[PDB]
């Protein structure tokens, strides 16, 4: 063999490829062809069969009253479609026929409603948005082409070639149709050449290194190596100056495109997953919390942005140090192999207990009788490894009162100028001198959240909750003493406001038990979700679309609805804005949320019926930017008794410019400066079907549905490469569950989980990768002092009679 | 260079 | 006989201008032949222009000069609106023509033609409508595409009288707006595409005999992709199975399939749908095969290209398919520069047997290949020329002008001139050739082609574009010489 041979073998061999495509084709034809469809629905008779010819001649004089349309025809004949004649025109009566409906108010997109804001990624424009037709060389044309130019350099701006995507598009073409001929190839010309020898060659062959050294690890390097010779001869043949090298069939190889303190060291290790993308707010792996980067990775907001595993566990281990048997052979009887991850569950498992419930019952009813386990941790040995600081002279934690200058002493309730960071996770007091950045990072200091590993008895900036506490209504926007979770613009903490009580009017599950709510705890709105029954319709400010109608009476001081959509950047909002654009010819649903941030909610698709509510200088509601167990929301608040049939009005503000209907930077948006339809002269519509509705008639609410928004969720965890098969299982699982109950609050993890548990109680004993994984979550929510001991202990119990039930 | 829906 | 022939303009019509007080203003944009009448029954269709539906009749004649089309029908849109779809329906009580027509307003007119009246107005789209297609499997189902980027699904059974809408195709699948809506032949399967350059398969599940409150929204297509052309898509069909597209800029109609895509399969529920995980991924399938050497199995195969060459920069043209069982499937285009296109689908199959016979008959005879017509048998001949010589029957149908003959008078094989000819019209081997149609027809004037339609039986093919021109091509004809 040498190149010049191979290369005239792979030219007889390559003769198969255009051979085999016409067979496809010709028998794709061939099957369609044959299994061509029988006309269906045909009538009886013909509906046509008494209409007669309405044609007038043309020498006849015009019909009086009727309108009249002219038809010329001319009739052909022979082998180039020549006119017999100068054709004949007759003149035919036109019936006239007036539309009786009128179109709905005008829109763009499916708009899906939305329980809560989604987290969206940042977008490329992949087309030409055609706006009309411009005439070749004028003005509109030059508007137009600037036009496109402006939203071509936004892309290029982002962080994210036409002739190089027709070629790339053509070339992938290209190899998909060569890849399934390289190994019969190979075998055919039985060269000592194979596809591992091909792939070693090129990944020892400029040109990205550890990428190379990745590949190599795999494979290795491993007689006369003459892979250079085949190489060579297929790109004489197949990549000429429809192209392919070899190196771009192997590139997307299903054997080379994927690869593209020790107790302690192996359960960080064993952890990583869990601990990487677990939220610490609504405890999903894929959810809607966390950052998007420019290049969409995501950081979520996990155990990882606050240190990882150790700061978190060491804080629990110190804390235990500081203050019934199970029904699986109880280790009371105490002290068949164990594999390398029954070793490690006990592990994991024995770490994140700590100076504690005992690990045996738990890892038993995960794996194995409780005596067993007992007996291989004792064989195994296993081993467990205030600077007093002044009170803020304008925050008392313990009063929980804010006095003083403290309006210009810190920015926590100034959402608008705030720049989002990491909680605090370092060992010292949490000052400037020592780099915290709740005390330094922005203008001011900002309280110290829940998150941050600081703790209220050392932490000056620690948030504490409020004092609240009253037989009538509490927390209230003008209250004795004033409600400091009202000051801040934050709602209640279930956990930090106790006896408010924001524990029991902060469920949802407590949403419409209207007896709770006439007391206690008034700042809780966003979480109770319980919005104001309202009407889609159109607007009663001229040519003006849509409008929001109350379908109830709101009285002044009651909060009306959230506005829900997209997170998104200010940069996004900027492509999204442009791209919907029309230099030729004004509809935005962009909110700022978080200004100096840079966050923007967009409802254009998905949001709530708070994005057709109108603008006026002088409105009935109040938006507002609200903290919300670490998540910021917008709640509208009424600022006028409003009646059952009335229009919906907000003060959008300042960044939005011409709103006068009465009765790259600059980026225009809204910011903060028996139910029965209802009487009203305005058309009320169904928000899905667009059918118009009667007053008087039942009210139609439509349940969310989020199915789509969890499927979305289940297929990000599938995508990932870095997810093992069993984890991604176990995950999207517990995903799938905890998504649907758009927790905020740690407060109702145990009763989700332990609802989790009893459900999935068949599921997770009938696969032994399932247990373990779920021991891992379990370990991660204990490490994060999150989940109470006793759901562990429940947990044994369901488990345990799960298997056993199962024999 | 750009797409047209009206004849010429 | 005569499955072989192809057609020829036998009429044309110029009506009057109706848009010039309201590039020239007057076109014809739509053509849609009655598909319910009774086998055998004369042809009828409706031409829509952008305020009228003119309903003709056409018979087969025996005299040239006899004109064979006739306006039985002629509607005026009396609203302030351009239209530029339709399709037809049955009313569900009397089984009467229903003609759906539909433009810039964005609302679904239901006219009852053989009485001319308005039967009822659909309304819900946020947008004007740029296409409508009546389901093959329901006749009361209609969908329509519209500048809301959305489709929506309607029924005209008594039963969603009050809410017409059964479904709506949202999420994010369409970015911008709608061109086209096709269905498959079973009902269940919707093609879209538009502006966005993205071709979308959705699935439809079963809509319930009864009211229906709101309609189904759908968020994901079952398969999804950008990546078959490179500028915007105005035109989709399915062919069976198969896929059928056109883009702006590209001088081309691409037949295309969806690997993994049966509708002999179970129809997939909304769940199995993919959803867009990586933006960089500009295909998606829930359909895709699972054997394959490549990591990311391709989703889709180029099959073949037609050439429709002088599109230019023109968009909004429209192709069509006669496909009916016992006839020849013919693909008819006519382009943005006066010419009409055929192509005959079953001669590549004739041609691709009568190369592969060529070809064996060249390699075992050492190129002694005598050919012959078919219309004397294959058995008679072989005796004529001996045991040394190769006989391969040739179709009738192709004419001349695999190894080319020795010399220009040699009596094996063709000339590299003709063989290069019929590979022009005829070879599918290469996904990204140009097929050369089989039959071009000049057209007098400066014409763009907007729509094509077929009668039932097929002897009729009607070309409708700007200028509110029609063009008749008719085959099988009954004139006398
Ligand atoms: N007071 C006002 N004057 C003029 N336009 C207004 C307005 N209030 C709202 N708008 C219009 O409504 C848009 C905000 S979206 C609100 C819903 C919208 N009317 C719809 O039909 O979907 C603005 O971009 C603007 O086009
Ligand atoms: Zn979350
Ligand atoms: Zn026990
Ligand atoms: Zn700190
Ligand atoms: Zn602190
Ligand atoms: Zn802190
Ligand atoms: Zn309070
Ligand atoms: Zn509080
Ligand atoms: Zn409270």
């Amino acid at each position: 063999w040498t190149v010049d041979k191979i290369a005239s073998a792979l030219s007889v061999l390559a003769e198969e490829v255009p051979q085999n495509h016409s067979r496809l084709v010709n028998f794709l034809l061939e099957e369609t062809e044959k299994r061509a469809p029988q006309p269906r629905h045909l009538s009886k008779t013909d509906p046509f069969a008494h209409m007669k010819s309405k044609a007038i001649d043309a020498n006849r004089p015009r019909p009086e009253g009727v309108p009249t349309m002219d038809v010329k025809f001319k009739q052909h004949s022979g082998e180039y479609g020549k006119s017999r004649n100068s054709g004949r025109r007759f003149q035919y009566p036109v019936v006239c026929i007036k539309p009786d409906r009128e179109p709905v108010p005008p829109y763009r997109f499916h708009h899906a409603e939305i329980r809560k804001n989604i987290l969206a990624l940042n977008s490329q424009l992949n087309f030409v948005p055609h706006l009309r037709d411009v005439d070749p060389n004028s003005a509109e044309e030059q508007k137009y082409s600037a036009w496109l130019m402006d939203l071509e350099n936004l892309d290029s701006k982002s962080g994210f070639p036409r002739s190089q995507k027709i070629a790339k598009r053509a070339q992938a073409e290209y190899a998909a149709t060569l890849a399934p001929y390289l190994e019969p190839w190979l075998r055919k010309l039985n060269i000592e050449c194979t596809k591992s020898n091909l792939i070693r060659f090129m990944a020892s062959q400029p040109e990205t290194p550890q990428q190379k050294s990745n590949l190599l690890d795999t494979y290795s390097d491993d007689a006369v190596r003459n892979a250079s010779m085949f190489t060579e001869a297929w790109d004489r043949v197949f990549n000429d100056q429809r192209r392919v090298a070899l190196r771009d069939i192997l590139m997307l190889d299903k054997n080379v495109e994927p690869i593209f303190e020790a107790l302690m060291q192996k359960v960080i290790d064993a952890l990583g997953s869990y601990t990487t993308l677990g939220c610490l707010i609504c405890f999903s792996h894929d959810c809607e919390h966390g950052e998007i980067e420019r290049d969409n990775q995501k950081r979520c907001f996990s155990l990882e942005e606050i240190g990882g595993l150790m700061p978190s566990l060491r804080r629990k281990w110190a804390a235990q140090i500081e203050q019934p048997p199970c029904r699986n052979e109880c280790y009371i009887h105490g002290t068949p192999p164990w594999s390398e991850n029954e070793v490690g569950t006990l592990e994991w498992m024995f770490a994140t207990i700590g100076y504690s419930l005992r690990p045996e019952c738990f890892v038993g009813a995960i794996l194995r009788p409780c005596w067993d386990v007992h007996r291989k941790l004792q064989e195994l040995d296993l081993r467990l490894p205030i600077p007093k600081q002044k009170s803020l002279p304008w925050y008392d934690r313990r009063k929980k009162q804010l006095m003083s200058d403290w309006a210009d002493a810190t920015i926590t309730h100034e959402h608008a100028v705030r720049e989002l960071f990491a909680p605090c996770h370092h060992d010292g007091p949490c000052t400037a001198a020592n780099g915290c950045p709740c005390a330094s990072a922005g203008t001011h200091p900002v309280l110290c959240e829940r998150f941050c590993l600081c703790t209220a008895e050392e932490c000056p900036l620690k948030f504490t909750g409020c004092a609240c506490h009253s037989s009538g209504k509490t927390c209230l926007q003008r209250q004795g003493r004033p409600c400091i979770c009202v000051q801040l613009n934050r709602e209640c903490d279930p956990t930090l406001c106790k006896g408010c009580g924001a524990r029991e009017r902060a469920d949802p599950e407590n949403a419409y038990d209207e007896v709770l709510h006439s007391t206690g705890c008034q700042n809780v709105a966003l979480q109770r979700g319980a919005a104001k029954a309202v009407v889609l319709g159109k607007s009663q400010l001229e040519a003006c679309g849509y409008g929001l109608f109350a379908a109830e009476d709101i009285e002044e001081g009651e909060f009306v609805i959230e506005y829900t959509g997209e997170l998104i950047s200010h940069d996004e909002g900027v492509r999204r804005e442009h791209r919907r654009g029309d230099v030729f010819d004004k509809v935005s649903y962009l909110f700022t949320l978080l200004e100096q941030e840079g966050i923007w909610v967009d409802a254009a698709i998905y949001g709530n019926l708070s994005r057709y509510i109108n603008h006026a200088t002088d409105g009935n509601i109040m938006p507002k930017i609200m903290y919300v167990n670490h998540e910021w929301r917008i709640k509208f608040t009424a600022i006028k008794d409003i009646k059952a049939g009335e229009e919906l009005f907000f003060n959008y503000g300042d960044n939005f410019p011409n709103l006068t209907k009465k009765l790259e930077v600059m980026l225009p948006g809204r910011g903060v400066p028996p139910l029965l339809v209802p009487k009203t002269t305005q058309p009320l519509f169904d928000p899905l079907s667009k059918v118009q509705l009667l007053p008087g008639q039942p009210l139609p609410q439509h349940p969310i549905d989020d199915s789509w928004l969890l499927l979305k969720h289940r297929d990000n965890l599938q995508d990932f490469i870095d997810l093992r098969p069993e984890e991604k299982e176990f995950l999207q699982e517990w995903d799938a569950f905890i998504l649907r109950r758009h927790i905020s609050s740690e407060q109702y993890l145990p009763r989700y989980f332990l609802r989790f548990v009893r459900e999935k109680a068949d599921w997770l004993v009938s696969k032994r990768s399932r247990g373990e994984e779920f021991s891992k979550l379990v370990a991660t929510l204990l490490a994060r002092r999150v989940l109470p001991e006793r759901v562990v202990i429940e947990a044994t119990q369901v488990l345990n009679d799960a298997r056993g039930r199962l024999r | 260079k750009a797409a047209r829906k009206s004849a010429p | 006989s005569a499955e072989w022939e192809l057609p020829r303009l036998r009429t044309s019509f110029i009506f009057q201008d109706d848009y010039k007080y309201l590039q020239d203003l007057a076109e014809f944009f739509d053509v849609k032949f009655y598909p319910y009448s009774p086998p055998g029954a004369p042809p009828v269709f409706a031409a829509t222009s952008k305020k009228h539906a003119v309903i003709c009749r056409l018979t087969q004649t025996t005299d040239k000069d006899a004109n064979p089309c006739e306006i039985i029908q002629l509607i005026r849109d009396d609203g302030n609106e351009a239209n530029c779809a339709s399709c037809w329906s049955k009313d569900p009580i009397t089984d009467q023509p229903l003609l759906c027509i539909a433009g810039n307003e964005g609302n679904v007119k239901v006219y009852n033609v053989t009485e001319g009246k308005l039967y009822r107005t659909l309304v819900g789209h946020g947008g004007g409508i740029n296409d409508l297609a009546t389901s093959p499997a329901n006749p009361y189902i209609i969908a329509s595409a519209s500048d809301d980027t959305t489709i929506r699904i309607w029924s005209l059974a008594p039963e969603h009288e009050k809410q017409p809408c059964v479904c709506i195709l949202g999420g994010e699948g369409h970015s911008y707006d709608l061109l086209s809506v096709a269905f498959h032949d079973n009902g269940r399967y919707v093609l879209s595409a538009g502006h966005d350059q993205v071709i979308n398969l959705w699935a439809l599940p079963e809509f319930p005999n009864e009211h229906m409150e709101i309609p189904i929204v759908i968020y994901y297509p079952h398969f999804s992709s950008s990546e078959i052309h490179n500028n915007l898509v105005d035109c989709v069909a399915f062919y069976g199975d198969l896929i059928l597209s056109r883009a702006c800029h590209e001088d081309t109609i691409v037949l295309w399939r969806i690997e993994g895509f049966s509708s002999d399969d179970p129809i997939p529920g909304p769940l199995d749908a993919p959803t867009p995980t990586d933006m960089t991924k500009q295909t998606r399938s829930y359909f895709t095969p699972t054997v394959s050497p490549q990591s990311r199995p391709a989703m889709f195969t180029r099959l073949a290209q037609f050439h429709t060459p002088d599109c230019g920069v023109q968009f909004f043209m429209r192709f069509r398919m006669y496909h009916v069982p016992g006839k020849h499937p013919i693909l008819a285009f006519a382009n943005a520069k006066s010419k009409t296109f055929f192509w005959d689908l079953a001669r590549f199959g004739e041609y691709a047997r009568f190369m592969a016979d060529l070809k064996e008959a060249q390699q075992s005879y050492n190129g002694r290949v005598v050919v012959v017509d078919q219309g004397i048998s294959l058995a008679q001949a072989q005796q004529v020329h001996g045991p040394g010589v190769g006989v391969v029957m040739k179709p009738a149908w192709l004419v001349p002008k695999v190894s080319a003959s020795p010399d220009p008078d040699s009596p094996f094989g063709f000339s590299r001139e003709t063989l290069q000819a019929w590979a022009d019209m005829y070879d599918l081997s290469n996904p990204v050739g140009l097929i050369k149609a089989h039959r071009s027809l000049a057209i007098d004037g400066a014409f763009v082609g907007r729509q094509v339609g077929w009668s039932p039986e097929g002897e009729w093919c009607v070309v409708v574009g700007n200028g509110n021109r029609a063009l008749i091509y008719q085959r099988w004809g009954k004139e006398r010489g």
